[PDB]
Order: structure tokens, then sequence, then C-alpha cells
């Protein structure tokens, strides 16, 4: 049973510290690249540092670099981000994110539950879900659109497109992995299509627990991106 | 070794 | 008068082909076939680099004693300068740990075991490139062009007293670079000689008596050959600091008989480590 | 004296089938040939060589998507390769170092191994726990496994050297048909195509082809002088190719139940280890004791080129699923694709 | 040029990494093949080295590892298997010296002591063995001290000529097997005379083993 | 010996077994080998080597 439960949020003075954590459990943590995304209140996510497997790589994005400070206590366990000279936009929810990469692997396949962070009173490819609300009824069929700025298909075939399912109260749960292939434990009524630049997630015979916000994400590079998030209401 | 000198 | 210098630089000229022909050819063998898989592969590459790097500055001490006069600039007087003292010093102490590294492989085994993987091999070699260079970057420094009575010199010149730091350096060279590497090699080599006589694999049949006598007789020939080839030139540099000895044409026929001879370590090298060796004969 | 009624009875059956293969003998395939063109020009390349495993290498088996693939080697380490990039997907950890076969399942969700510890283990290669795990321990065989084949991700047929085949149960771990009649240790099998029958090899110098669902032997091939180290399907499922330590390769059809060629070399004297066929059956590949692999005109038995990139024994070979390319693996601890 | 593959060219180096850093260990190892014929004193040796096919046991012994791998119950063609033994470090063989005298079964057709000598002659001239040590475990000399003053070694031996004391006795067996080895110049066998009670035979093994490690640096330093 | 016999019998009924399959000509199957080879020899990579744009082990 996989677990990542986060802790150490809470209320903060502006310019303050904080060390958030996120305890592992239930998997093979040390051989998975761990990822911070947050979410601010009423908006999208964002993606804020990835430590590999092994510690090798670290990447901050561009918002945070200088001022968090993303590590792993893999004996215990534990993934950590030592923030600092905090912010009022820093004020997000905060999700542990487990990635491993390899052939046929599926990155960003379990989010953690989240801790809230309260703060006291260019080159990077854009995201675009032109659609923020969609009204739709049970049984019916439903098409959500994405579009990048930059090419997304990669010299290797592969195309870095990701979908995301955000139930309303739960964590963002992964339904597509570049661009096509569906995710494991996802029911066979999504799929994914698209080319290049334009994508398309088809869901067929909507169920009710099916509502939510889908956002798309690019891993073509770094710093990774994520669309505004389209939003499915009942009728 | 020796040389220079 | 023109026959000895005709003499002595055909012997200069015959030293420096035959030491860079087989320490190419070593260089050649070894980065294709051995691999640097076992530590004495490791050994073999750095000993023929920096003998081969030794053997290079052969043909300036040629062309300086055929000219008497130096005219490669006081930018190659101090680079030839320093790249002689670091290649003579890095060659006699990589056989000196080569010669250890044999020793602790036959006398300490269960040690040999873990202590003769190739990452320690390059480590030994990082540490022994480092400790060359703690005396060659002085030399480098120190290395002047001055104006001779004749044309030029490309010697060394010493803050005063000049006596004493000339002497200081000339007796550090020979102790460090003569006795005991000499004392270190003769030691670990009769000890590994001593160990090897009571072994169960060539103590009892002919042909084991056999196979160790050409043991000690390969490593009787490394180090004779080792003594013969460095005693000379250094006996001659004592007695010259020592003695005031008077100038003949004799004096500098012996003294670049005795280069030379002093170069011919570094040409035997490969025939003595890399030819010999009988996992070279595959 | 009934032990000599049978003895006797069993040479006249052995005359009759003789003779009845002698009466459909109509024409060798040899003379059918000579008409087509030769294949020529056979000048392949190693495109890659796969380094990593420190000690021999006896077994390797392509994924069915044609690019992973899996080498079994006795530093007790079972690697998923990437044979586009040369990564190394996983390095699966033997409990048993001295494995003799390795397998890919149709799939790509599980592998398996085993060899002198008579144990097949199969390995979940898509855990939610992020590494792989010993799913199944399939005991019961008497002698070391010298094959391995799944037939899906429920079912899996080895064979022993106790001189018996079996069919698991993954699920359940239970031997469920057992194939008994060869005399020798089993040192191969092949499945055909459609899964319904495979054909074993042993140190009888004899080959059987046997029916998966009925439990019991078809045919049996003979006419190797010795040990049979290698067996591949014909790739339409009507012929098979059998590898022997007399340094020949007689494929045999199934149909007329019997030889129709050779493929040796006066020059070749040693053992062979693997035999596989290009897509199109026109091509025979095998691995020799000499470090070499041969490539055989199928039809026409001429050799048709030499793949020489091996400093010892070629232990395994395989072509993909789409043909593209080859693997060998070697005692020399190197894996190497050509094409 | 590699998006998403700099991860997975990461993984590919992280585990290549843990496959060196595991060789080493298999390095160091002093792999031990253990043979002879059932009820030789095999398991008897276990115990002593001590507190489905290739019984495993390892022990620790003057700061070596040994790995000793005895082939059991293994119901197959050696010559199909055996191979995959190449490079062992040495041989431990196992010979049950009262066996000498022990009547033919109903169909047997050699004594005891002579199946272990043919088996001895196979193992010790196999093509894949020809650079390993051999080391014989002569092994129940309590159990010869009785048979030996009841039973001549004749029985076992119609040539002997000598006399049925342990000395001449053993003496002469380890020459019968020793005789054997048809390259006595590029392989030596270690001969021990073990016991039930024997407890220097692993300190025999530890030094056998060194000399055979011996060979292997001279061998590798270019000395041989 | 009571080993020989059941084996012995179980020789026999195979033996039997496999005298009576039907088997084809010798002709007809070389002619079916022939036709997959001349069939299938465009899809096979290794007969007919593909230009490097086609070839995954060289792009
Ligand atoms: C000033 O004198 C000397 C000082 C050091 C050395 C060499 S270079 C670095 C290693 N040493 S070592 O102690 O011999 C040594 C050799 C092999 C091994 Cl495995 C371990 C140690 C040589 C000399 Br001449």
């Amino acid at each position: 049973d996989v677990q990542l439960v986060e802790s150490g949020g809470g209320l903060v003075q502006p310019g303050g510290s904080r060390k958030l954590s996120c305890s592992a459990s239930g998997f093979a943590f040390s051989s998975f690249g761990m990822h911070w995304v947050r979410q601010a209140p009423e908006k999208g996510l964002e993606w804020v540092a990835y430590i590999s497997s092994g510690s090798g790589t670290i990447y901050y994005a561009d918002t945070v670099k200088g001022r968090f400070t993303i590590s792993r206590d893999d004996p215990k366990n534990t993934l950590f981000l030592q923030m600092t000279s905090l912010r009022s936009e820093d004020t997000a929810m905060y999700y542990c994110v487990r990635s491993i990469y390899y052939y046929g692997s599926s990155p960003f396949d379990f989010w953690g539950q989240g801790t809230t962070l309260t703060v006291s009173s260019g080159s990077d490819i854009v995201m675009t879900q032109a659609t923020s609300s969609v009204p739709v009824t049970p049984g019916e069929s439903v098409s959500i659109s994405c579009r990048s700025s930059k090419s997304l298909l990669h010299s290797n075939g592969n195309t870095y497109l990701y979908w995301f399912l955000q139930r309303p109260g739960q964590s963002p749960q992964l339904l597509i992995y570049r661009m096509s292939n569906l995710a494991s434990g996802v029911p066979d009524r999504f799929s994914g299509s698209g080319s290049g630049t334009a994508f398309t997630l088809t869901i067929s015979r909507l169920e009710a627990e099916d509502v939510g916000v889908y956002y798309c994400m690019q891993h073509l590079e770094y710093p990774l991106t994520f669309g505004a998030g389209t939003k499915l209401e009942l009728k | 070794y020796x040389g220079f000198x | 008068s023109m026959i000895t210098a005709i003499t002595i630089m055909a012997l200069y000229s015959i030293v420096c082909v035959v030491g860079l022909f087989g320490n190419f050819l070593v260089m050649y063998v070894i980065v294709r076939y051995t691999k640097m898989k076992t530590a004495t592969n490791i050994y073999i590459f750095n000993l023929a680099l920096a003998d081969a790097l030794a053997t290079s500055t052969l043909p300036f001490q040629s062309v300086n004693y055929l000219m008497g006069t130096w005219p490669f600039g006081t930018i190659l007087c101090k680079i030839v300068i320093s790249i002689d003292y670091y290649n003579m010093f890095t060659s006699i102490w990589t056989l000196c740990t080569m010669s250890v590294d044999r020793y602790i492989a036959v006398c300490h085994p269960v040690k040999a075991l873990d202590f003769r993987t190739p990452r320690n091999a390059k480590i030994i070699n990082v540490c022994n490139w480092i400790l060359s260079s703690a005396i060659g970057l002085p030399v480098m420094f120190m290395a002047t062009t001055k104006y001779r009575q004749g044309s030029i010199d490309c010697t060394l010149t010493f803050s005063h007293p000049t006596w004493y730091w000339e002497n200081l350096l000339k007796i550090c060279v020979f102790i460090f670079a003569f006795i005991m590497p000499v004392l270190i090699i003769t030691v670990c080599y009769g000890l590994m000689i001593l160990r090897l006589k009571s072994v169960r694999m060539l103590s009892g049949s002919k042909e084991k008596d056999r196979n160790l006598r050409r043991i000690t007789r390969m490593v009787l020939v490394v180090v004779a050959v080792f003594i013969v080839c460095w005693t000379p030139i250094h006996i001659y540099v004592i007695i010259k600091a020592l003695v005031t000895i008077p100038e003949t044409t004799f004096q500098t026929v012996s003294w670049h008989f005795c280069i030379a001879l002093g170069y011919t370590n570094s040409c035997l090298n490969p025939v003595l480590y890399a030819f010999l060796d009988e996992n070279f004969k595959r | 004296s009934e032990l000599d009624q049978l003895r006797q009875e069993a040479e006249q059956l052995k005359n009759q089938i003789r003779d009845a293969r002698k009466a459909c003998a109509d024409a060798t395939l040899s003379q059918i040939t000579n008409n087509i063109d030769p294949v020529g020009r056979i000048q392949m390349r190693t495109r890659r060589t796969l380094r990593g495993h420190l000690a021999k290498i006896y077994a390797m088996h392509w994924g069915t998507d044609s690019r992973l693939l899996v080498s079994a080697s006795q530093d007790g380490k079972l690697i998923i390769w990437d044979s586009y990039t040369t990564n190394k997907v996983h390095a699966i950890p033997l409990r048993s170092s001295w494995v003799m076969t390795c397998a890919y399942a149709p799939s790509g969700n599980y592998v398996a191994c085993g060899g002198l510890d008579n144990i097949c283990s199969i390995y979940n290669l898509k855990t939610r726990e992020g590494n792989v795990r010993v799913s199944r321990e399939l005991a019961g065989h008497t002698g070391y496994l010298s094959c391995c084949r799944f037939l899906d991700d429920n079912q899996i047929v080895t064979s022993s050297g106790d001189t018996t085949c079996a069919l698991w149960d993954i699920e359940t771990g239970q031997q469920t048909t057992t194939f008994t009649g060869h005399t020798g240790d089993v040192m191969s099998l092949s499945l055909a195509p459609d899964t319904r029958l495979f054909v074993s090899g042993a140190c009888d110098a004899s080959a059987k082809l046997w029916d998966v669902r009925e439990g019991m032997c078809r045919q049996t091939f003979t006419g190797h002088e010795s040990d049979i180290n290698a067996i591949c399907f014909f790739p339409n499922g009507n012929a098979f190719a059998t590898g022997s330590d007399d340094a020949t390769c007689r494929l045999f059809d199934l149909r007329a139940d019997q030889e129709l060629m050779t493929y040796s070399h006066d020059n070749i004297i040693c053992g062979i280890t693997s035999v596989s066929f290009s897509k199109s059956g026109r091509l025979l590949l095998a691995g020799y004791d000499d470090f070499n692999c041969n490539v055989w005109d199928a039809l026409k038995a001429d050799r048709a080129g030499v793949l020489a990139g091996h400093d010892n024994r070629v232990s395994c070979l395989g072509v993909t699923d789409d043909g593209m390319a080859v693997a060998t693996g070697s005692w020399d601890s190197f894996l190497k694709i050509w094409n | 040029l590699s998006a998403e593959d700099k991860a997975a060219v990461e993984r590919s180096k992280m585990i290549d990494r843990n496959l060196r850093e595991d060789g080493e260990k298999a390095a160091k190892e002093v792999k031990l093949l253990l043979l002879g014929a059932g009820e030789s004193g095999k398991s008897t040796i276990v115990k002593q080295m001590k507190i489905t096919g290739i019984v495993e046991t390892h022990f620790t012994f003057k700061d070596l590892y040994f790995k000793m791998f005895d082939v059991g119950g293994q119901r197959s063609e050696r010559k199909k298997w055996i191979h995959c033994f190449e490079g062992v470090t040495a041989i431990i063989f196992c010979v049950a010296l009262s066996d000498y005298d022990l009547v033919l079964a109903e169909d047997e057709e050699m004594n005891r002591m002579h199946e272990s000598m043919k088996l001895f002659d196979s193992i010790c001239n196999n093509k894949w063995f020809t650079e390993t040590s051999i080391i014989l475990f002569l092994n129940k000399k309590d159990l010869f001290e009785e048979k030996i003053k009841r039973s001549p070694l004749t029985i076992c031996y119609p040539e002997y000529t000598g006399s049925n004391t342990y000395e001449e006795a053993a003496a002469y067996i380890q020459c019968q097997f020793e005789d054997l080895n048809r390259r006595k110049d590029t392989k030596e066998i270690y001969t021990h005379f073990t016991c039930a009670t024997d407890t220097k035979n692993v300190q025999f093994v530890f030094d056998a083993v060194t000399d055979v490690i011996i060979k292997n640096n001279l061998k590798e330093c270019g000395l041989y | 010996n009571t080993a020989s016999i059941a084996q012995a019998r179980k020789l026999v009924e195979q033996l039997k077994m496999e005298a009576n399959i039907d088997r084809i000509k010798v002709s007809k199957a070389a002619a079916d080998l022939m036709a997959y080879c001349e069939a299938h020899a465009k899809e096979d990579p290794l007969l007919t080597p593909v230009p490097a744009s086609e070839n995954p082990f060289r792009e």
C-alpha cells in the first residue's frame, strides 16, 4: 500500500523559514525521482522542485530557486523541502509526487495527500486550456483540449504530454502518460490523442465520479508546466 | 639527468 | 676532437631512437590489448608513458652539445628542465611502486585481494604524479637562461647562498632518486624471492624448480639493470661536486657516456617488463 | 522371453516407419532448390555491444516489441536491456546464480529463469512497489532447468535434465501436464507459432514433437549422431532446425517426418550452441563453440556469411520478431546486436 | 536529444554502478567445488567447515570468505553442466578410505573404491579443470584402522604386496590416487588424511587455497 | 526387471501411434518451404537490408 504523507505546514509570518517533510512508505522510495508540486488556493498546479533517485540531479522552478532547498533522507524514507524568505505568493497546498523514469515507465503516477502552507499578509513552454469549464451530463461523451507553444513530439517518437484528474477535495491522479498511454487502474473509457502541438482527451459514457478538474502537462523539458485546468460541471 | 651544467 | 663529438651524438641519437620506438610500441600494445583491466597493466602504462616523456628530451641535449648554444629560448629551457626532472622521478618511482605491488601480491595474498584493485592502482599513480610535481615545480620556477662565456647557457640559478641550495638539490636527488629506490627494490624483491622459495607449486619438481629459478633470474636482471644504469651518473655528479676535477676531452666523452647510460635504463624498461612479461606472450 | 518378443517387435515397427519415410522420399529439398538464386553477400555488422555482465552469458530472450531483451549470467544477475539505447532497464538479483535459461513473457509483464537449483522462478516486472519481485518458484523438476518458454502470463513450459518437460500453471504453481519419453537430458525446446505444439531436443540425439493440450508425443525425429544443443521452429510452424554437437543442423519437416538437408562444412568441427531463423526463414543462424556465428542459406545449404565478433563461446542468439536485428550472447560477458 | 532519456540514462548508470560494486565482492570470493561419491564423508566435511540440486555453504576463516558448492543430488550428465564450474578456486575431492573392502552389489561392476578412483580420473583430467588445484580429503581414517586389522588391502588392490599396516596401506592408496593425474607438472594435488575428529583440515584447505592465490597473482603480475 | 517390462510396452504403444500418422510427399513438403521464403522475402530485413533511415540501430 503506497503512502506519501506530507507534514510541516502551518501559518508563518512573511520572511520566515519553514521545512516541509514528505514521509514515504509502501514502496521503493530510494529508486523514485521525487517532485514537489504546489497548488495556490484558487489556482492551478505549479511545479516547485525535483530530486532524482540518487540525488544526482536537482531542478528548481525559477520563482523558487535560491529560496527553496529540496533534499531526501533515503534510509528514513523521507523527502524534505527547506523554504526560506517565505512570501505571500508561496501560500499553497504542497503535494509530494513520486516519479520513476525508465523505458515504458509511468512518471507522476502517485501524488501525496498535500500539506497546507499559509503566509501572512519566456523560454518556458506555456500550456493553454482555452476552455475554463464545461457542463456535462452522465452517459455523454466529452472532449477536453490542450495546446502547447512548442511541439511536444521528440525525435525519439514520444510526445511528452500528461493528463491528470483532480476530483474535488482529493489529490490529482494520473490518467494518461505520453499523450496516448492509458495509466494503470484508470478505466478504459478515457483515451488521449493529438499531434505535435494540439491534443485531445476524450471520455466515453462519463459517470458521476468523473467530475473534476483536468490538467495537461508537458514533460519535454524543465521546468514542467501545467495548463490552467478544465472543470467538468454536472449540467 | 646531469645535462645542463 | 670532431670524432669524439660525432660518437657522443651518435650514442645520443641511438639511445633516443630506440627508447622512443620501444616505448611507443609498448604504449600501443598496452592501450589496444591489455585494456587497463589488471593493476599491473596500469603500472606498465604509466611506466611507458613517463619513459617516452623522458626519452623525448635527448635530442635537445644532443643538439645543445653539438652547437654549444641553446636557441630554443627561456620558455623551452624551463619546459625541458621541468619535463626532464619530472620524467626521471616518475619512472623511478613507478618502478619502486611496481616492485612493492608485486611484493604485496606474493607475501600478503589475502590483503592483496583487496589492495590490488585497478582503482587503487590509479590512485597510487596519481599520488606518484603529484609527488613528482612537488619537486618539478620548484625546478620549473628556478629554471633561467644565463649568458655563458661562449654563447648561452640553459642552467639553474640558486638564491644566495647558491652553493647551499645547489648542494641541497643534488643531495636530495641522489637520496630520494637513487639510494632509497635501490634499497626499496632490493628489499622487496628479496623478500618476494624468500617467500617464493617455500611455495608448494615450485618445490619438488624439476619443472617447478626451473620456473622458480627463472622468476629469480628475471627479478635479479631487473635489479642489476637498474643499478648498473643509474649508479655511474650519480657517482660522477657527486665526484664533480666534491672535487674540482680538471676538464679534458676524456672527461667530456665519459660524462656523455654516463648520461647515455642513465637513459639506457629508460630504453631497457620496456624490454625488462613489457617484453619479458609472460602475459605479454599471448 | 516377453522382453525378447517386444524388443524384436520394436525392430519391425522401426523398419515399417523407416520404409514409410523412404516411400515418401520422392525427392530432396536440395535438388528442388537448384534453380533459385543464392542469397549472396551477407555483410552483417555489429551495431551495439551491451556491456555490464561480469561472467559467462548462457541465455537471452527478445521481448515481443523487438526492443527490450533480457540476459542471464552466472554473476547472479538478470539484466533487462533497451537495445536501442543500450540502457539497462532492470538488474534483477537472483537467489541462485547457477542459471542456464531465461525467458521474456510475450506480454512483457514477466521474466523467468532457473538452472542447477532445479527451480523456475517467475519475476513480476510491473509491480506497484517499483522493484522487480519473485512472483512464483516453480518446483518439481529433479534436474537442472535447461529451457523455458511462456505460453502466456499464466502458463509456461520447462525442460529439465530429469529428461522430462512440463507445462505449469503459474497461478497455482503446479505441474499440470508432464512430457515423458525422452531417454536423455533435455537441452532445448521451441514453441510453435500457434503455441499448440512444441519440439524438444535431448541428449538421446532425438527430437520429439509434443501436443501441448493433449500431453503426449506426436512425432519423434532422429538423424543426429550426437547431442542436440539447440532447436528452433521454422517461422510458419511446418519445420524446425536442430543444433547438435555433430557440427550439423538438420531441418526436419513435421508432416513429411524426416530430414531434408544438412548444413555443415568440413572445416567446422565444433559443437553448435544455438540456432534461429530469420523472419522469412531464408537464413539459418547458428552459434558455434569456435566463437563464431555462421549464416546459412536455409534453402541451398551454402554458408552465406559469418559473424566473428566474440573472444569466447557464443552461448545464445535470437532474432527480433520484426526481423530487424539478431543478438548474440557469449561466454566473454558481452552481447552484440547485428544487422 | 535526451528529453526524458536523461533520467533513464542516469538510472542505467546508477544500476551499472551497483553491478560493479557487487562484482568486486565476488572477485574476492574463494569458490570451492565439493565432489565425491555418496557417503564418502562429504556432509561430515561440511559440518567440520561450519559452526534441490546445488546445496551451498559459506564460511569465514582467517578473514577469507569461502564459498563451497556441493553438487549433491544431480541426476544428469556431468558433461552438460560441469563447465559451469570452470574457474572455481579449488576442488575438494572426498574419498572414503574404509570403502576399499566393500562387497560388490548385486549387479555392481566394480568395488566402491574403484568407482571413486574412476570419478577422480574424470574430474582431475576434465578439460575445464586443467588449471585447477585438487584437494583430496582421504576421510574416515578411524574406521580404516579397525578394518585393516582383519581385512587385507588385497581385497581392494590384488596387486598390493605390502603389509597391512596403516602406514603402508595409506601411503599406497594416496599414491594410487595421485598417479591418476596426467598433468602433475601443471596441476598440484593437496592430499590430507582427515578423520571424523580432525580439525586442522580447514587449515589445510586454507593453506592450499593461499598457494592457489599466489599462483594467480604471479600469473596476473606477469611473473607466470 | 519389472521396470523394463513397463517401459517396453510403452514403447510399443508409442510406436503403434507414430506408424499410423498421415505423411505427405517430400516434393510437396519442399515446395511449401520455398513458397514461404519467396512470399516473405521482401519483409526480411536481414536478407535485403533497409536504408539507414529505416534502421532503428542506426537512426
Ligand atoms: C621518496 O621515496 C618514495 C616514496 C614513495 C614511493 C611510491 S610512489 C607512491 C607509492 N610509493 S610506495 O610507498 O613505494 C607504494 C608502492 C606501492 C603500493 Cl601498493 C603502496 C605504496 C616511492 C619512493 Br622511491
